[PDB]
């Protein structure tokens, strides 16, 4: 950690910027990489400033390292303190707008999720035909005079007096007068700094504050009444701005200085100094007399009150956020425009991967930021960015771009204004040309697509798309009628019927709830106001029709039974958010189908515990629970006890076999953890049945876990090969482990 | 409400609206059932509101054109846009909105409108609330200027009027007539085709959900000598009202709770905890709920029990601090924020414990005041500041006494002591430090001081002498000196004698400007040390020589240790040649039992009670 500012990364730069070392940059980087994390983000004053400028003299070089120390530096910078950008959203935006012109090499153009903050001079100015402005009457004067008196002090302390005649060997020093009878050469001597920092000032141009409660020329506390006072006006805090404004001014005469040097130099024909040093490089020698010389220009702005200076309550008018993310979207807009025109009848896809892996995800708490964000546009520019991500798969695409759309689409639950902007009608027409599955596997789609379209991806992509668990935001208009056009679909047809690879159709829709053989289509015709869905005889009549079909909905088959029973939850899940507790006899009969479909499934031995890969989470229920742990109890036990002696083949059968018993473990304890809360009430006020049945478990599961060591060692790689997790234990309302929440309740009794 | 002048632009669209609301109302006036009268009287149900336009005096008419320029100002200057988005169906568009709805009675009515079927937004509901309380104000103030249907000094007539306050004192049901009315306005100016928003909305932040600082903060705590250290003691603390309670246990040895890693505490209003700095663990609670926090000091491991279920973070960790030193023990600790009520549970019945049967008794728990006989003693940070302290090490506190007043007297006293501070230190404290330290001819005696350096003056320090009790620790001071209490006793007859004047704690000078001459270097007779000889209610205490009318005449017995007033960052301004709060303190433990009844508030107290003081040495000792 440094004590007031560094002085190596302005080194590494200055050799980094030029090749004289050969294959020695790779004895800095290791430097570079250890000094980021001692010093802190306080420590950077001038630092981003140079940074700025440097990045926007020259944006593309061949400092390929530069990308990943930014990259690890704002990796690093992601503390609690939560830092402003202030400064840091001109190189970003800079880095942006120039990054399209780059192709594709390396991996350094794909780590762009840091972007947006996760969200010499020798002659600066002329004033050869400058002219100061006549406002001077009063300040310069008593200025002056401070400046006369402390130098006359000053020269007192040495041991100098006034007297009449000027003698070096008696150090008599005859200039102790007034400034209104002082020579015209020091006068002017005296002037000219001041007079040049009046006109470096003016140059500029900035506004001038003349308030008449600034007016503290005498306020702190010899010959011709000469009695000079020493003041200490240097504990006063000043402005941000005055400390840029005096910053810059010592960058100019710090210009002014080299400048005579270089003359200097010139002149003599022949020569050289080390001084020409940037201020972040300088050392503390020189540090001082800067420090110094700010002080004294803080000290001759404060007087007399001279403060040098130079929208609407929405995104668009003035915050730097919202004019990104519309910049961004326009750019995006643009660059689909131009594939969709140019592509469709080298770097051009490079560059449209880096904008919508940039422009598509900005941060990790997007749902946050889109609502702290904005509320009006934010829908439009959703809708807009999904109907470019469709366009764009509607085509063959050439990388995985499966994760991002997800990513995208899971933003969407979480009102959005659909009646200002009508963006469905891709999706509409999308569902429409895919109105049956199992029924259109033909070339009736485009370019007949075997995995582009005709493939797992849009079942998936689906699920994601369409959710409105928290609050709907669609139209109304079209949705409940594909809906039911979706259910009435099902209903026909009671089994499957994919195409190849395609057994996981389960997961197509989540939004599977009313007004979300039929007669649908005969009450639009005969309405073509009010729809059918509206009335709530027509769900209770579904519903009353179909409980028949999963009360008897018992096979011992592998595959198709296992694909019914998950088809049947699925398009009868227990989302029924239209007034639940209101229903409360049909919540209850749910409730005891949905306890004893488990209980039915779990009758069987089940050897493949594969089929299902994530299944859907009274005294009758809790008994048949009871029995059927202790059942699977016995059942491990009487193997634990059969693989004591009698030693099996290879290790190959013993690891399997250990699989699939921590997997039936895992789908046992995920349902005994959801039921364990209940359990627990159920016995804390007067059951102590349940826990009569519960101590043989435990006593059982104690007792396989006492002395095992290849469920042990099998349990590392059960978890690594499924890398899914639930991780309920938090909620309280590798999916489990051997010892959790459940495990420490169930011991607690 | 009154911002800003409505500007002269929209004359002709604001003349146009209040003719015809004026029309509006003239014929809501004729249909409500009353008459036109030459004569003003109640009885022949006349009134003068009632008449035309055409007959209309001018006074009422100017009277009308102000209420409604006013009105429309005040709802231009709200913050709403009031522009114009659809033109009203009078002589430059016609939407069949008038001919809609048509009535006939004994006189001139034309055919008004009525649109209901609009959505009614909340903005109109925040206008006519608005509305509302700008008429109580403007009645209120009118009442005030002619004191009309009440009085203080003159008791003019009683019953007097509760419109004095707009928003308590009035409520709805009393208001039904111009509530209804303002219904009634708001709803034709809907139907007008007038467009307007809420700005006390999710749409936009215009309002503030709390408004507060880290101030009156009360941290309520045991006993340091019922400090633990083996076994497990559990007690219970019952949440009322939720917000900011941070629950756990301190160690003995102003400042937040859990700021460092003296004290432990839980809180689940964020739902995260404090040991320095902040970590997610736990879940917020509701009403009725209990903590329950653990201590074992056996293994080093804390946890709570949340209604008798145990709270892990998001690590799924079941202890929340591992790897604490055991130190002295450690106490229950509790916090209370702004208007928040808690509720302790030491564990004095088995019976009182709600959630101890449930974890308690399984896992060998006792509760922590279940063995004492004694009913259990509490502290509380004391709110009232005291002088009782003595600075002994602070943050740039390097006070070390030198005496070399031997031989060499330049300043009688010769001390130095460093108390300047050093960066970012600005608080407003005031200093007090503790002093182990006739004549002919003579003018004072004690010829001590305390340096200061006036050579800057940041917010002109004050100078003067401190009473015995200062209870005002307050940013600002000085303004009003408390209050000039003054005494006139005497036969009060006729002739007002011996009325000697009183002083509160206000003992300081001003010290504004002593003289305009702006003297160099800091030395200029500075609080020069002087006491008369006789005793007289008048002491020499000041830092100017000049007098300016500072006598301040007291009864004396005022005498203690020295305190002056000071404010600034880091000039090292203050030398030789502070107030606290975080003191723990107990209020009462044997307090009386009283008995109030109805119809004559009467309250009982049959059981004394007597308690003493200090005696130490120094004749000054009670606390």
């Amino acid at each position: 950690c440094g004590q007031l500012r560094p002085s190596m990364m302005q080194h590494l730069l200055r050799r980094l910027v030029f090749d004289v070392p050969l294959l020695n940059e790779h004895a800095k980087m290791p430097l570079k990489l250890l000094t980021n994390h001692y010093e802190r983000c306080w420590k950077y004053y001038c630092l981003p400033g140079g940074w700025g400028n440097f990045g926007a003299a020259s944006e593309e070089e061949l400092h390929l390292s530069r990308k990943l120390f930014w990259g690890i530096f704002d990796a690093l910078s992601q503390k609690k303190y939560e830092q402003e950008l202030f400064k840091l959203a001109l190189p970003c935006l800079s880095a942006v707008a120039g990054a399209l012109p780059p192709d594709y090499m390396e991996s350094n153009y794909v780590s762009m999720m840091e972007k947006q903050s996760s969200m010499f001079n020798p002659q600066p100015v002329d004033t050869s035909n400058i002219t100061i402005p006549e406002k001077l009457e009063y300040f310069i004067n008593k200025y002056a005079e401070h400046s006369h008196d402390k130098w006359s002090m000053d020269k007192l302390a040495n041991g100098w007096i006034y007297g009449e005649i000027y003698s070096d060997s008696s150090k008599i020093q005859p200039l102790m007068k007034p400034y209104k009878l002082l020579s015209e050469k020091e006068k002017e001597i005296y002037r000219w700094p001041i007079k040049e920092s009046l006109k470096t000032m003016l140059a500029w141009g900035w506004r001038i504050e003349r308030t008449r409660e600034g007016d503290s020329m005498a306020l702190y506390n010899a010959a011709h009444g000469y009695s000079p006072r020493a003041i200490d006006m240097s504990n006063v805090t000043l402005s941000r701005d005055l400390h840029a404004m005096a910053e810059m001014m010592a960058e100019n005469y710090h210009n002014i200085w080299a400048k005579k040097k270089k003359l200097e130099l010139e002149s003599k024909g022949g020569g050289n100094h080390p001084l020409l040093v940037p201020y972040d490089t300088l050392t503390a020698k020189e540090k001082a007399k800067d420090r110094e010389k700010a002080q004294d220009i803080f000290k001759f702005l404060q007087i007399s009150g001279y403060v040098v200076s130079r929208l609407s309550a929405a995104s668009r008018p003035l915050c730097t956020g919202g004019h990104a993310s519309n910049k961004e979207k326009e750019m995006v807009t643009s660059l689909f425009c131009k594939l969709g025109v140019l592509v469709r009848h080298l770097g051009q896809t490079l560059d449209a991967r880096t904008v919508m892996k940039t422009g598509l995800d900005s941060v990790k708490s997007a749902l946050r930021a889109f609502l702290d964000n904005a509320a009006e546009d934010l829908e439009k520019t959703m809708e807009n960015l999904k109907q470019g991500q469709f366009t764009h798969t509607r085509s063959q695409p050439k990388g995985v771009t499966q994760i991002i759309n997800y990513t995208t689409v899971a933003l969407l639950p979480m009102l959005d204004k659909h009646n200002v902007y009508s963006i469905y009608n891709t999706r509409s027409s999308r569902e429409r040309a895919a109105l049956s599955l199992p029924a259109n596997v033909e070339d009736v789609c485009p370019n007949i697509p075997s995995l582009e379209k005709l493939m797992t991806e849009i079942i998936e992509l689906a699920e994601s798309g369409i959710r409105y668990t928290q609050m709907p935001y669609m139209m109304e208009v079209v949705l409940p009628m594909l809906c039911s056009y979706m259910s009435r679909w099902w209903e026909h047809g009671p089994e499957n019927h994919p195409e190849r690879a395609e057994m996981c159709c389960t997961a197509l829709n989540s939004e599977h709830m009313n007004t979300l053989k039929i007669i649908y289509n005969n009450l639009g015709i005969d309405e073509g106001f009010s729809q059918p869905i509206i009335n709530k005889v027509k769900p209770q009549l579904l519903k009353t029709h179909f409980l028949p079909l999963m009360e008897k909905l018992k096979k011992k088959a592998a595959m198709v039974v296992s694909e019914e029973d998950h088809l049947k939850a699925e398009a009868r899940g227990d989302m029924s958010e239209a007034e639940l507790l209101i229903l409360d006899e049909f919540t209850t009969l749910a409730r005891d189908l949905y306890a004893f479909y488990p209980l039915l499934i779990r009758f069987v031995d089940y050897n493949r515990a594969k089929w299902l890969k994530e299944p859907n989470p009274y005294w009758s229920k809790s008994h048949n629970f009871k029995r059927e742990e202790q059942n699977f109890v016995v059942q491990n036990e009487i193997n634990n006890m059969s693989f004591l002696i009698t030693d099996t083949k290879s290790k190959m059968s013993k690891a399997a076999i250990s699989d699939q018993e921590r997997k039936k473990m895992k789908r046992k304890g995920d349902r005994y953890s959801m039921q364990t809360s209940l359990i627990v009430a159920a016995l804390k006020r007067l059951l102590p049945i349940g826990l009569n049945i519960c101590a043989p478990g435990d006593q059982e599961l104690i007792a396989l876990a006492k002395n095992r060591f290849s469920l042990k060692d099998t349990e590392e790689e059960v978890r690594d090969i499924i890398r899914s997790n639930i991780h309920l234990q938090g909620k309280l309302e590798l999916g489990i482990a051997n010892v959790l929440f459940h495990l420490e309740q169930k011991s607690k009794y | 409400t009154s911002q800003i002048v409505l500007p002269p632009h929209l004359e002709r669209i604001r003349e146009r609206l209040a003719e015809n609301i004026h029309e509006l109302w003239v014929m809501n006036k004729i249909e409500l059932g009353w008459q036109y009268g030459p004569v003003r009287d109640d009885n022949k149900r006349q009134h003068p509101c009632l008449v035309e336009f055409c007959k209309l005096p001018e006074q009422e008419r100017n009277y009308n054109l102000q209420m409604s320029l006013e009105t429309l100002k005040t709802l231009l200057a709200l913050g709403c846009h009031v522009g114009i988005a659809d033109e009203h169906a009078e002589e430059k568009v016609k939407k069949m909105k008038l001919p809609k709805n048509y009535q006939l009675t004994s006189g001139y009515k034309p055919a008004p409108m009525d649109l209901s079927f609009i959505k009614l937004t909340p903005s109109q509901e925040a206008m006519v609330d608005k509305l509302a309380e700008n008429a109580h104000n403007v009645w209120a103030r009118d009442r005030i200027r002619q004191g009309w249907t009440y009085g203080i000094q003159q008791d003019v007539k009683n019953r007097r009027n509760p419109r004095l306050v707009p928003y308590t004192l009035l409520d709805d049901r009393t208001k039904k007539s111009n509530k209804d009315s303002l219904r009634e306005a708001v709803r034709t100016l809907l139907g007008y085709g007038y467009h307007l928003e809420a700005p006390d909305q999710d749409h936009a932040s215009r309002a503030e959900v709390c408004s507060g600082t880290g101030e009156r903060f009360r941290i309520f705590r045991a006993e340091k000598t019922y400090a633990v250290k083996a076994g497990r003691w559990y007690f219970e603390f019952e949440a009322v009202t939720a917000g900011d309670m941070r629950v756990g246990w301190s160690r003995p040895g102003d400042l937040e709770l859990g700021s460092d890693d003296r004290a432990f505490a839980f809180d689940g209003f964020k739902a995260q905890r404090w040991h320095q700095g902040n970590e997610h663990y736990g879940r917020s609670w509701q009403a009725g709920d209990v903590v329950g926090c653990m201590v074992d000091m056996n293994e080093h491991t804390m946890m709570f029990t949340l209604n008798g279920e145990i709270l892990l973070d998001d690590s799924g960790s079941e202890l929340a601090f591992k790897d604490f030193d055991v130190g002295d023990g450690f106490i229950p600790v509790c916090s209370l924020g702004v208007a928040q009520v808690g509720r302790m549970n030491f564990g004095k019945d088995v019976s009182t414990l709600k959630y101890f049967t449930i974890c308690g008794l399984q896992e060998g728990y006792e509760p922590f005041a279940v063995n004492t006989n004694r009913d259990i003693t509490m502290w509380l940070s004391k709110r009232l500041p005291q002088f009782l302290q003595v600075p002994s090490n602070h943050e740039h506190i390097e006070v070390t006494r030198i005496d070399g007043t031997i031989d060499s007297s330049p300043c009688l006293k010769v001390t130095q002591k460093s108390f300047g501070s050093q960066n970012n230190n600005t608080d407003i404290m005031f200093y007090r430090l503790s002093m182990p330290i006739e004549y002919l001819m003579q003018t004072s005696t004690y010829y001590y001081s305390v340096r200061i350096f006036p050579g800057q003056e940041p917010a002109n320090v004050w100078v003067g002498w401190i009473t015995s009790d200062f209870h005002q620790y307050d940013t600002g001071f000085d303004l009003d000196r408390v209050r000039t209490v003054t005494v006139t006793l005497g036969d009060e007859k006729g002739k007002v004698h011996e009325s000697i004047k009183r002083s509160n704690c206000y003992m300081v000078c001003a010290g504004e400007s002593m003289s305009p001459g702006q003297g160099r270097n800091n030395s200029n007779g500075l609080e020069i040390g002087c006491v008369v000889d006789a005793a007289s209610g008048l002491l020499t205490f000041i830092a100017n020589g000049k007098e300016l009318s500072t006598y301040y005449q007291v009864e004396p017995s005022t005498k203690l240790f020295p305190a002056v007033f000071a404010q600034a960052t880091s000039p090292n301004v203050f030398q030789f040649e502070v107030l606290w709060s975080r003191m723990p303190n107990q209020f009462l433990k044997v307090d009386v039992s009283r008995i109030s009844e109805r119809q004559g508030w009467l309250v009982q107290c049959l059981d004394p009670l007597q308690f003493m003081s200090l005696h130490i040495p120094e004749e000054n000792r009670s606390v």
